[PDB]
């Protein structure tokens, strides 16, 4: 015996409408996430600029100290 | 005897740090160059979407 | 309470609670036992990794799909997949949730009866209902007419529907689908030197197919162009390096859909079984079916298929009718979105197969009025 | 003794080596992560252009 | 004039004029440069000994096969092998003789195109034709149907043919062959103490495999018998004395064919890829393929394989069909005998790729109508 | 091989007792060159490499370019007449025999152990060689713990200290029932 669908009333072509309506909401949330993400990630470039200044000063320090040790060792 | 062991150990010890220092600074420079590449790529289409924000 | 809209599929199991927009957990349906010996003690090595866990340890497993062509060939593995889906990907005990499975048209009865028997005895759900995978895809489009071509990964079927009245004599089910395209791509890649044999490397070939292949608008012109210039050769990096370059294998793999003679199948392509399915319908609803042709399923996501199919049907169909091909961007999950919509309806709330009904008539209840 | 003036250095290079090894291991890992992210972004741009390829 | 039926193979090059019963010159395809220094002056030491000459001076050479798995990996060495074959083993200049090479199925295109380009430019033959190695083995049996399992030394492939119409979608090519069996035997000999490492000692292990190994009718019973009695231990004298005794390594080396999990390969044995190749064929020609299963190639010469394979297929196949395995005594040269027969036909005389045709379309002519 | 190339300067060690002296020379002086040809050229012009060593009775000896030629045999086994490829290429071959999806992890977790891998400068030569062989994208990392020599024994102690392993021993009654061939059985 085939399944006889009972008596309903509606609906059509509306739930798809409301579901597709939130495309603007999705676009806004995605673009907001992208903007805030780039803004909160580019600061690592400045952090690595700090890393570069630290490596430059440590390299100068090590050059000076190794020259000092070469001076104080070769008797 | 053990004196010679100490001299050899200390002499070889200096070898590892100095060679690694140059590699460390090269790694830092390459990392920073790549990060700058990405940041330059980052802001362009970011502003393009800023213009494209709601058309 | 809320209903569980599971969708077994063949290749990707998609599940989630009724009333949402997208499935909560989507993961390949593969169960892979380890094949080597294993020397580390106490590593906590299990005997079978299922779901998305076996797509990360696939280097030492032998993955095997439990669903071949719509039908289920290995019931123990399918039970394991369902148990994983309920308990670990959704974390909701099935004792308190109705379920809505999906099944391809024209499938063996025993498969459906065993499915309902498992759901009622092992997992002990309150009530389950089985629905045809094409009606849901028609729900999701918000239509009420139209002929839907649901080219999944296991089987491609083409169910025409008018005004809500399905036409059972016009369903054309063809067994060419994404898996055969993966095998054919893996077979034509050998013409350049790349040999993929292991069941784990089938996944790599599947990734190549997804990311690179596209359907040509005109086949002969593309074959001529790819044989003279080199503007098509796109490269791809394997999971270990050694990039590969795909030439005219790009549009030859998905061309099998429109010429099933490539893999030795006799039948006509998906461009001509739709026209045949239409022509079996009555003479007065052919215009509406022509205007509301719906695409669904994963394999219909190839870039450029909604134009090739329209060109082919326009060539076949009479010149006056307008041919329109609905290709929503959410094609892959169209069946599951439709399933969620159907499970969320109030009119549908009394069609579930309640457990007391199963206790009175046995598993053969599914073929009865509660379809 | 003459032992300690070198053993002081002998132990001294141990922490040097440890710092250098952990730092370089982190550097290569984060560099590879950045390279993977850049590759992902470039592929995203190109394949997003090509998925469009007019409609 | 007469045609040259060359057959590159992988492990033994077999050549001879068309129309005879056996190849004129059969010699291993190895090219070995000397590796030590060399102190005698004027000894006339060459820079590369090829063919059967390097199987006598192998003590101070590093032999390396130029063909790995059907495909050719080192084109200069292959050119050297061909030059030797034409000029010293047959002593016929190629300027006055058509050639008929042979190629495994599903091989890279570039290999075939380079082969034809070499034959037309360097050796400057009048006309050459490339044929699939299994159709010839079917010629030699005098049949016109049947599914042929050509387990060579490089690659094992299984081409089903019916009424002269090959079924391109049912070719199952597997890369386990005699070379992998040699390596596995060399690897399991280490369990008794005998270590062979040098590329020259691989030849000694190959001789052991040829003279002693056999395929067991039932594997577990043989493993149990060899572990209790000592009726199997056969001894063999190395090229310098120090006889060795092979125990249950005798039937464990060629057992890898039916259980490729021994060498870590995933795929199924040669007993099950034949059944799978049959089942891909149409439902009405399966009886004929069952009744006309053909064996060929060197590696199918193990004593007792034509019974093990029949037992396995009879276990797999339906009980009503009759399973018959054709194992002619001239198995090793079956492909070349078939090649001679094909080259001697009058109907075939216009299928050669004439040189003027190559001059007009380039090396890509081989994929065209002249296959 | 070191005992055989020392004869090129005049020092002859023959007795099985003097093999121990040559072993001590190898341990204390030899090192693996980062690039072989450059070292061979440098040692043939300058004299900054010649390190001396005092035998158990005096008569110091001076080792020239024998220093990095002895352990170079590892990467070129043709020196001692062996056919096979060096330890830099048998690792890559061992990797390539593995499946295509676990090659990245094996590339990143290459482990060194055993005594002979204690030569000063081997963890860089091996990495350079494998990076030359391997695809350019994969990261090659060579784990060289300072406790290399006793690595096997430390691992053995850890394994014997595990609770999960406590039932894998070959108990004596089991040996009495199946004979010495029990070791090849389930208790591996
Ligand atoms: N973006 C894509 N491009 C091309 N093919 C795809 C894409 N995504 C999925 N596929 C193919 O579709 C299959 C998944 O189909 P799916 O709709 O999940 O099947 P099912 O009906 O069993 O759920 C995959 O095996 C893959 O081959
Ligand atoms: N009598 C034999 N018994 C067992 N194995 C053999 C025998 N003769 C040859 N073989 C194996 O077969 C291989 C030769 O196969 P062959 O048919 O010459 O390959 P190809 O197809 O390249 O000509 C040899 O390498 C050897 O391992
Ligand atoms: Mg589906
Ligand atoms: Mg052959």
């Amino acid at each position: 015996v085939p399944p006889k669908i009972p008596d309903g009333e509606r609906v059509d072509f509306d739930d798809i409408h409301r579901k597709r309506m939130k495309d603007l909401n999705e676009l806004q949330t995605l673009i907001e996430a992208h903007f805030e993400n780039r803004k909160k990630e580019e600061e690592l470039v400045s952090l690595k600029d700090r890393i570069e200044k630290r490596r430059a000063e440590r390299a100068e320090q090590q050059r000076i100290r190794t020259e000092r040790e070469k001076e104080r060792q070769t008797r | 005897d053990k004196l010679k062991e100490a001299e050899t150990r200390a002499e070889f010890a200096e070898r590892s740090v100095t060679k690694l220092e140059k590699s460390i600074d090269d790694l830092e420079d390459e990392l920073y160059a790549q990060k700058l590449k990405y940041k330059a790529i980052s802001e362009e289409l970011d502003h393009a979407l800023n213009d494209m924000t709601s058309i | 309470t809320t209903a569980l809209v599971c969708d077994n599929g063949s290749g990707l199991v998609k599940a989630g609670f009724a009333g949402d927009d997208a499935p909560r957990a989507v993961f390949p349906s593969i169960v892979g036992r380890p094949r080597h010996q294993g020397v580390m003690v106490g590593m906590g090595q299990k005997d079978s990794y299922v779901g998305d866990e076996a797509q990360s340890k696939r280097g030492i497993l032998t993955l095997k799909y439990p669903i071949e062509h719509g039908i289920i060939t290995n019931w123990d593995d399918m039970e394991k997949i369902w148990h994983h889906t309920f308990y670990n990907e959704l974390r909701v005990a099935p004792e308190e949730h109705p379920t809505l499975l999906t099944e391809a048209p024209l499938n063996p009865k025993a498969n459906r009866e065993k499915m309902t028997q498992i759901m009622f005895e092992t997992f002990n759900v309150p009530a389950m209902y089985v629905a045809i995978q094409a009606v849901l895809s028609l729900y999701a489009s918000g239509r009420t007419t139209g002929i839907v071509l649901d080219s999944g990964d296991g089987v491609t079927h083409n169910v025409p529907i008018y005004e809500g009245y399905a036409l059972p004599h016009a369903i054309m089910r063809l067994d060419l689908a994404g898996r055969d395209l993966t095998d054919y791509l893996m077979k034509i890649l050998t013409e350049r030197g790349y040999s993929f044999v292991t069941t784990a490397e089938r996944e790599i070939v599947r990734d190549i197919k997804e990311k690179l292949c596209y359907v040509a608008l005109d086949f002969e012109n593309e074959m001529a162009t790819a044989a003279s210039s080199s503007s098509l050769e796109k490269s791809y990096e394997l999971p270990d390096g050694q990039v590969i370059t795909i030439g005219n294998e790009r549009f030859r793999c998905p061309e099998t859909l429109f010429q099933p003679s490539f893999i030795g199948m006799e039948s006509a392509g998906i461009h001509e079984t739709t026209y045949n399915s239409i022509m079996k319908c009555d003479i007065d609803i052919r215009k509406d079916l022509y205007a509301n042709n719906v695409l669904s399923g994963g394999t219909t996501m190839y870039p450029g298929i909604a134009d090739r199919m329209q060109k082919e049907i326009t060539a076949l169909a009479p010149s006056t009718m307008k041919i329109k091909i609905i290709a929503p961007p959410e094609r892959k999950y169209s069946v599951w979105i439709g399933g969620s919509i159907l499970a969320s309806l109030s009119t549908f709330q009394q069609m579930w197969i309640s457990k007391q009904e199963y206790d009175e008539a046995g598993p053969s209840i599914v073929h009865r009025k509660c379809f």
